[PDB]
């Protein structure tokens, strides 16, 4: 989910250890829910639009 | 170019939006063959043996597209009117907007 | 219009005697206070309602009212909210709030005719799970408990 | 942040993923922190394909 | 002391978490027990697992790290408020008050052509 900076926030100009931005939460949920399964894991996308029947593409994670 | 840069600054402008998810997963492909390439050293393409024969250090420069293939998500790829609606919501002040 | 009622109507609810003790709800310090507590009341096996209000009517004098309670076979965790838990000379205490009653004003409110709307809107179960969970914590929290 | 606490005293207690089904086989390299893809850096490595781990058809962990 | 718990799985932490309530009871039984999470599910799976063994779970106290920490200021130091006048809420009237005073102050002049174009005083809020 991409959640931009206000851009005059001083904080993303010179990030720290402990700055929390929604794109590594994001990104760090995607190993949470990886170890987390402890049996099956399902992961599904849409691959074609079923409208104009084009291609898409899954998240970078996957 | 004077300097290396970063994905998130390279600035892409497509008007069509199926065209811009398809370009955007085009460079992904095309930044995981040529980073695969680099470390092994040989690649079985003309462009990408090109650009090998270009490229100084192999191991530094897969090192960047790793780095380039991390951040590909936030990669910059707009239309002309996602382009300003993101542009104008960065800067607030100049702009005179909500 | 409300205030001038109020404040002193809270007053009579806060200095009225309870049980025997006559314990007032003044005396009561903030270290022996303990407001809204939510328990998790687990049940292991399907709870079938013929098979509990047996139980219930033969040692208790207030199921006798009413028909059997009517619920669907359930398994899982039990929830609840209790308004008061306060402990006054080394003993324990449990208290809710109800208030409804639109109608009524006057002594219509008694020994009886409090046991009987506890019968017609079925509180009984509610008190019965309550101190089977107030004594599942209390037996968990305090060091050799005895109900 | 956590490593550096002056006071702090940290214990580990980890239950080893013995690996089975491909999610196990993944959790497992993501805990002992070890690369199992094969780049192919050299032909006598980019040849052979069994030194690799095997996947059982029958997986429908992941 | 303070002491940090690592481990592969959450089921091994959640069962190390019941070994230490089991081993030491406290002695005030009306004392609750300070339990940080970052939301409510979470809290809401320890209270089921928390009960599916020691038979109930009560008194447990789930807030957050802001709110846990503030509280911990007002119980070791004297004087200071139960809630902080600095709010996500409080902070933007504030502001809404003292921006039109700040205005053409030689610094703020570049907030300044934001605002004064006109407002119905959405811009400023």
């Amino acid at each position: 989910r991409q959640l931009a900076p206000l851009g005059f926030d001083l904080m993303s100009q010179k990030p720290k250890r402990g700055d929390r931005s929604r794109r590594d939460d994001d990104r760090y949920l995607f190993l949470e829910a990886l170890i987390s399964a402890q049996q099956k894991l399902y992961i599904s996308y849409i691959g074609r639009s079923i409208q104009d029947n084009s291609e898409r593409f899954p998240s970078v994670l996957v | 170019f004077p300097r290396p840069l970063t994905v998130e600054e390279l600035l892409v402008v497509t008007f069509t939006e199926a065209a811009t998810a398809e370009l955007r997963g085009r460079i992904r492909s095309n930044i995981h063959e040529l980073r695969i390439a680099c470390l092994r050293e040989t690649t079985d393409n003309p462009l990408y043996e090109r650009l090998l024969e270009e490229i100084d250090d192999k191991a530094q420069a897969a090192q960047w597209l790793l780095l380039a293939e991390r951040q590909m998500d936030e990669a910059a790829v707009f239309t002309i009117h996602g382009f300003c609606q993101r542009m104008l919501n960065l800067n607030a002040f100049e702009s005179g907007m909500l | 219009q409300w205030e001038p009622v109020l404040t002193e109507w809270i007053t009579a609810v806060l200095q009225a005697p309870l049980n025997e003790t006559g314990v007032s709800l003044s005396q009561l310090s903030a270290r022996n206070k303990q407001v809204e507590m939510e328990f998790y009341l687990p049940i292991s096996e399907p709870l079938i309602a013929s098979q509990l209000d047996t139980l219930i009517r033969q040692f208790d004098p207030l199921s006798a009212g009413c028909p059997p309670l009517e619920f669907m076979q359930v398994r899982g965790m039990l929830k609840g909210f209790i308004d008061l838990v306060f402990r006054h000379e080394g003993r324990y205490y449990l208290l809710d709030y109800k208030s409804n009653w639109l109608g009524e004003d006057s002594s219509a409110y008694t020994q009886q005719a409090m046991a009987a709307a506890m019968q017609a809107h079925r509180y009984d179960l509610q008190y019965q799970l309550y101190t089977l969970a107030l004594h599942r914590y209390l037996r968990h929290r305090i060091a050799d408990y005895d109900y | 942040l956590l490593s550096d606490l002056e006071s702090s005293q940290e214990l580990d207690a980890f239950v080893d993923v013995t690996p089975d089904n491909l999610l196990h086989n993944i959790q497992s390299d993501i805990l002992e922190l070890e690369n199992r893809a094969v780049a192919g850096v050299n032909i006598e490595e980019f040849s052979r394909s069994d030194n690799k781990r095997p996947l059982d058809p029958l997986d429908s962990s992941i | 002391m303070l002491r940090v718990y690592h481990s592969n799985r959450l089921d091994v932490l959640e069962a190390l978490m019941e070994f230490i309530v089991e081993r030491e009871r406290l002695d005030d039984p009306f004392e609750p027990e300070m339990i940080l999470v970052q939301s409510t599910g979470m809290a809401q799976w320890l209270q089921m697992t928390l009960s599916q063994k020691f038979g109930i779970a009560a008194n447990i106290d789930f807030p957050l790290p802001a709110s846990f920490i503030w509280d911990m200021f007002v119980r070791v130091l004297p004087e200071i408020p139960k809630e902080s006048a600095f709010n996500k809420q409080s902070m933007s009237w504030k502001l809404m008050t003292l921006l039109p005073q700040l205005l053409e102050r030689e610094d703020f002049t570049l907030l300044r052509h934001y605002l004064t174009d006109d407002s119905d005083k959405r811009k400023l809020f």
